[PDB]
RNA sequence: AUUGGACUCAACGCCGGACAACUCACCGGGGACGACAGCAAUAGGCCAGGCCGAAGACCUUGCCCGCUGAGAGGAGGUGCAUGGCCGUCGCCAGUUCGUACUGUGAAGCAUCCUGUUAAGUCAGGCAACGAGCGAGACCCGUGCCCACUGUUACCAGCAUGUCCUCCGGGACGAUGGGUACUCUGUGGGGACCGCCGGUGUUAAAUCGGAGGAAGGUGCGGGCCACGGUAGGUCAGUAUGCCCCGAAUUUCCCGGGCUACACGCGGGCUACAAUGAAUGGGACAAUGGGUCCCUCCCCUGAAAAGGGCUGGUAAUCUCACAAACCCAUCCGUAGUUCGGAUCGAGGGCUGUAACUCGCCCUCGUGAAGCUGGAAUCCGUAGUAAUCGCGUUUCAAUAUAGC
């Protein structure tokens, strides 16, 4: 029952990320009706999502159908609502330009700038993984309210994480995100 | 007519639905006689607050109780709260009351609860394992 | 789904300690790692 | 004497009374006999891990307490009126069932 | 009322207990005196009457506790079962001497059979009352305000 | 020397001879076997050199006599069969 | 072969690691296993049998990859390259940024003194002023009141189904019925050092008074920062490089991790009238069970076997709680108080019980007789104690929770 339904909105579109992060991925939310089960993706950039003639949409069918029971096997693409807002393309983003050839001492801290210009109480986004040397370090920018224990890491706030894999190791990133609600005004 | 409450403050379970009517004077406590009240060595811990209100009052009285459960001792001072709360509720004076509350409450809540939840640690909830 | 420990958990291959309880069928660290998307909170 | 039970037990209870009141609103409506909201126990349902991953670590265990609000209700039954309370736009987070006891 | 409950269950039990010693249809079968009162013990019963007395105590936990399954009873006749340096489990009674006991019961008409165990006969509760009736007859003297006055 | 003298233990039933033996034998040998000590038994009723591989067989009555080969971790070991030790297991010798 | 990680706190009932195949990672013996490439010369399958544990494994026969490299992969290495996770400093209050300002400078001031606090919590006075993260606030646990609240919870009168006759009824809440009073689980109030009498200063802060459920963190909990401790985590997960690329990959068989001169850590049982038989009373919750617990019936001494009933679970069952207490029975001593080994025997669990299981029954009833140095846990329904589910799911929990 409650417990199928978790995993399978905890797993679904997060096992896509295998081979959708290209695509820009940002999570996704589960609109169960009764009549199907709907599977949502946002895109940041669904070119690549419309495929080479269907070759992209048309890989999202077999697992869904074969050990999930589930009727009608569908995902429409989309694209977040905000870009900055959602934390996990944030992440993707920051791991990939350093990855390309971005400045990645400067990578991180224009992802944090753009950020926290996008409407946020605070974000912060720490770097753990060897970067230069052979030693692990870290990296983290502390700018704007981000609150650590209670409530709000709990629902309020959310992370956005991805990977880096490089020659020497492989790292990402802990990109800490909360939206602009006012918790208590004491 | 009829009084009907389980409220005692509920040592751990109490489960003890009052019942006190006004007859002939043949009192029933829990379907026993209170002459060869079968509980006898816990009677002595629940017979306090009516051996207060008087062998008159009590022969005037008549009381029946329904139960579910609780602990032995939680069973013999919750119904003890129970049985008192149903002699206040009947038509009666406020000494009673006083004489109730002198010796040891008997009509308020049992501060300490149920239990506290241990945690992992140790075997209860504040003791801990051995560290040589 | 009869056995010592011939079933594996989601994700992790793993043959040893292994959430099957609730029908879950997660090891203990991705349990505990994905119990808060899952639905599951540590209320207490 | 003729009844439709409607039992639920999910994980948010505040649209799960929202429904409750619906259907009430729907029997007021059609004036259908009702029983009223009736707060069944909660299934509490827990299951604890210890927290450290590797071999040195002292005590440290994050307990899975969940809650599983139940719900049980009785309403008459009539064609126009299930159908209605069928159409009802009840959120995901509960599941509903019936018993078209007559 | 002659219930069992205005008089102690000791001398209830013990009228209960003679009553069936009167009786022949109960009788001790055969392995009375090899097998013990179940599993949760370390030796067989010393005392001489233990199969009636055992019969009446059945009776008297069917009339007080409603109709009882064998298993329910053997689950009621339990002990602290001792297995040396383990955790001492309370296990269970014993099925055949509890079952030879309810059909000796149901032979002699005071239980009766339901599908939920067998709840003690009409029969039986009404001689169970005039025996209250007896032993509360020892005692008729204790409370006199009890008549119609 | 089980259950009657030894001459005859060889020419006894299997269920007679299982009673013979233990509980834990009886019900070893009541729910069936599986292909390996079938292919023991019918090599033991063949005649051939045997090498049984199982450490927890139990010895039949007109097995006996003919040495069985065990494997031990290390490869194999002969071991010799008497009265004495028909119905026992077949790792009870090499450990 | 008796596999590795781990070695004060914070290793030694830990790695959910209570290993019968898997788990498996040590090994005995086989067998399959290189995407692409170079190159020797597409192989298997398929009657039977030889041997082969066995495996058409490969052979006499019926009969339609040899290998390296680069790969997957690798429970091999390095936790001393890591990601992420956790112990711990540590509930610890700390860590701090902006502005100006002292200072040649590292840095100082705020971050100080006085009180206070659980806390850099706060007030007072200051060359300081403000602000963040931790903290608290916050989310929970449960107890006093109510809004609706009944099923499968409930009887509390209304009335029935059988006995007592001394007469209301005892039993029945299955029910009709009544949710009269309650347990009720969703929203709310409560107890803020608030008022009053002391202290501190007239501040922040501090005692009994309250007929009051908690007077002054109501009571217990999760979350717990900046950093280090090159602490553990390549053995939950992904991953760098060295390596293994026909073995460290890969699938079963057998053994082993249980082997034991043996040092050590934590647990389970034990010597009284505070104890062995027989009854008595209803007792507790947490949480399981539908592919699994078990209703009643039958069979045995037991474990248990057949049949059959209840359960997608406020229905139903594991489900008796024990410790208990008493007409009592029970006996005087280190023994009915006290039970480790081992010999026959019957069980269900599993594909397999010798290594290597637990259940059951009998006979041997032993060692032993409150334990020094040293330590250890703990402040209220808590220590202690008595037993209980659940997790390691086939059993086995003296274990964790
Ligand atoms: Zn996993």
């Amino acid at each position: 029952k409650f417990v199928n339904d978790g995993y399978v909105k905890a797993s679904m579109d997060e096992y896509f990320a295998e081979q959708l992060s290209r695509a820009g991925y940002g999570g996704m939310e589960l609109n169960r009706t009764p009549m199907g089960t709907q599977i949502v993706i946002y895109s940041e950039k669904p070119g690549m999502v419309i495929g080479k003639a269907g070759k992209v949409i048309r890989k999202l069918t077999r697992d869904v159908a074969n050990k999930y029971s589930l009727e009608n096997p569908q995902i429409d693409a989309q694209e977040v609502k905000r870009p900055e807002l959602n934390a996990q393309m944030m992440a993707s983003r920051l791991a990939a330009s350093i990855e390309r050839g971005w400045y990645f001492r400067k990578a991180g801290h224009n992802t944090l700038r753009a950020v926290m210009n996008a409407g946020a109480l605070g974000c912060e986004v720490v770097i753990s993984g060897k970067l230069t040397g052979a030693r692990s370090r870290v990296e983290k920018f502390v700018d704007g309210y981000i609150k650590h224990s209670g409530n709000p890491v709990e629902e309020v706030v959310d992370e956005g994480f991805a990977v880096a894999v490089k020659k020497l190791g492989t790292l990402g990133c802990k990109v800490r995100i909360i939206q602009p609600g006012v918790v208590l005004p004491d | 007519m009829v009084k009907v409450v389980n409220s005692s403050g509920k040592h751990k379970t109490a489960t003890a639905r009052a019942t006190v009517m006004k007859g002939t004077g043949k009192v029933r406590i829990n379907k026993i006689p209170l002459e060869l009240y079968t509980p006898e060595l816990a009677m002595m811990k629940i017979s306090e607050p009516l051996l207060i209100a008087g062998n008159d009052v009590v022969s005037g009285l008549d009381i029946n109780v329904d139960v579910r459960g609780g602990g032995i001792i939680g069973q013999a001072n919750a119904v003890r709260t129970a049985v008192a709360r149903g002699i206040v509720e009947w038509t009666n004076d406020t000494a009673i009351r006083d004489n109730f509350a002198a010796y040891d409450r008997n009509l308020l809540v049992s501060d300490s609860r149920q239990k506290e939840s241990k945690n992992f640690g140790g075997p209860g909830a504040r003791a801990k394992y051995q560290k040589s | 789904k009869s056995g010592r420990g011939v079933n594996e958990c989601k994700r992790c291959g793993r043959k040893q300690g292994l959430v099957r309880k609730y029908d879950i069928y997660l090891c203990r660290h991705c349990f505990r790692e994905i119990a808060h998307e899952m639905g599951f909170e540590k209320y207490s | 004497m003729q009844k439709a039970r409607i039992r639920l037990s999910g994980i948010s209870p505040k649209d799960l009374d929202g429904v409750c009141n619906q259907v009430k609103s729907i029997a007021e409506r059609t004036g259908v006999n009702i029983s009223g909201p009736v707060p069944l126990p909660t299934k509490k349902l827990v299951v604890p891990t210890r927290k450290s991953p590797s071999g040195d670590g002292t005590a440290t265990w994050d307990h899975w307490e969940m809650r599983v609000h139940k719900r049980l209700i009785d309403i008459a039954a009539d064609e126009r009126a299930l159908r209605q309370l069928m159409r009802i736009q009840v959120p995901k987070d509960i599941n509903i069932e019936i018993v078209l006891e007559g | 009322m002659t219930t069992v409950f205005d008089v102690p269950a000791t001398e209830m039990i013990e009228k209960l207990a003679g009553i069936l010693k009167e009786d022949d249809k109960i009788v001790p079968p055969e392995w009375a005196g090899n097998v013990k009162t179940g599993v949760h013990k370390e030796l067989p019963p010393t005392n001489d009457d233990w199969w009636y007395i055992r019969c009446a105590a059945v009776l008297r936990k069917i009339y007080t506790d409603g109709p009882i399954g064998i298993e329910r009873l053997r689950s009621v006749y339990g002990g602290k079962k001792d297995n040396g340096s383990k955790p001492f489990h309370k296990a269970k009674g014993s099925g055949s001497v509890a079952r030879k006991t309810v059909q000796q019961l149901e032979a002699a008409g005071f239980l009766q059979k339901v599908k939920d165990g067998r709840t003690v006969s009409a029969k039986g509760r009404s001689m169970m009352d005039n025996a209250a009736h007896e032993l509360k007859l020892e005692l008729l003297e204790k409370i006199p305000e009890l008549a119609k006055y | 020397y089980r259950g009657k003298t030894v001459s005859e233990l060889q020419e006894l039933s299997l269920e007679e001879f299982a009673e013979l033996l233990p509980s834990r034998e009886r019900r070893s040998l009541k729910r069936g076997f599986t292909d390996g000590q079938k292919k023991v038994l019918h090599e033991f009723k063949e005649g051939k050199k045997i090498r049984t591989h199982h450490r927890d067989m139990i010895i039949l009555p007109e097995m006996i006599g003919k040495t069985i080969e065990i494997h031990n971790g290390k490869g194999f070991v002969s071991v010799d069969l008497q009265p004495e030790m028909v119905g026992h297991r077949f790792g009870e010798f090499a450990p």
